[PDB]
DNA sequence: TGTCCTAATATGGACATCCTGTG
DNA sequence: CACAGGATGTCCATATTAGGACA
């Protein structure tokens, strides 16, 4: 009645520069929440890396996988992938 | 209609009419699936799972192994046993 | 009452039960990978997810440009190096 | 991002489904 | 076969998310 509720949106790239962003920031906090829940609950190594259109890179990495994004050998391979 | 295998199985072991299908093979919990496939047939009717059979039912039984409810009996075919019997009742 | 208890809220700590834990690991890993895809495609962004089973399987989702990080020699050794110290 | 309202989902628990492997 | 044990899906019922609109 009041609000339309959570709309069932199509799993296709959002085109409205604004919405997209709004979604991006929400799902991001959410998925990271998950990587933490999954990590924690089952105590399993987990690595999560997300990079926004700006290029800002966000990550979650359990104790052991940390090197994957801290070391220079890794921090390198990454910048390297986000290219062409 | 909330029922679990071990409940259902027991429910069959308390009805005489079901003695040549499933019967106690001891007084301290051990029991045998004489007509295994049939029990399965019925159990898939209790859960509304048409394509049910012993190869799927037993798998539930094996899961019960580690959950410390129903253990197999090495050697004896189709023979299992409740581990907390007659406590379970 | 109802047929099942439905979804039940759990403490957010480590699961001591090897089976409840194992079951939960699948259920989740099944969904997190989904989210990764969604976010990835929903906002057209690169996403690298990397889940390591308690046993040994390493499930992973990665967008095209990131693929070279779980498909490349260096990545594989690096990922591999990151799991035995 | 931070809520609110509200529908869309994710997913605990209990098996069901497939499957690989074994004497 | 008859039995073990693993990964993933299903069904019920409810615990968590996240589209819109607006700050």
């Amino acid at each position: 009645k009041k609000t339309r509720g959570r709309v069932k949106i199509k799993m296709e790239f959002i085109d409205n520069k604004l919405r997209r962003y709004t979604t991006f920031s929400k799902r991001k906090t959410g998925i990271m929440k998950k990587a933490y829940e999954l990590s924690t609950l089952t105590g399993t190594q987990v690595l999560l890396l997300v990079a926004s259109e700006t290029g800002h890179v966000y990550t979650f990495a359990t104790r052991k996988l940390q090197p994957m994004i801290t070391s220079e050998t890794g921090k390198a391979l990454i910048q390297t992938c986000l290219n062409s | 209609s909330a029922i679990t295998l071990w409940q259902f199985l027991l429910q069959l072991l308390q009805k005489p009419q079901n003695k040549h299908m499933i019967c106690w093979t001891s007084n301290d919990g051990q029991f045998k699936l004489l007509q295994a496939e049939e029990v399965a047939r019925l159990w898939g009717i209790r859960k509304n799972k048409p394509n049910m059979n012993y190869d799927k039912l037993s798998r539930a039984l094996r899961y019960y192994y580690v959950k410390n409810i129903i253990k197999k009996v090495n050697g004896q075919k189709f023979v299992y046993k409740f581990v907390s019997y007659p406590e379970i009742l």
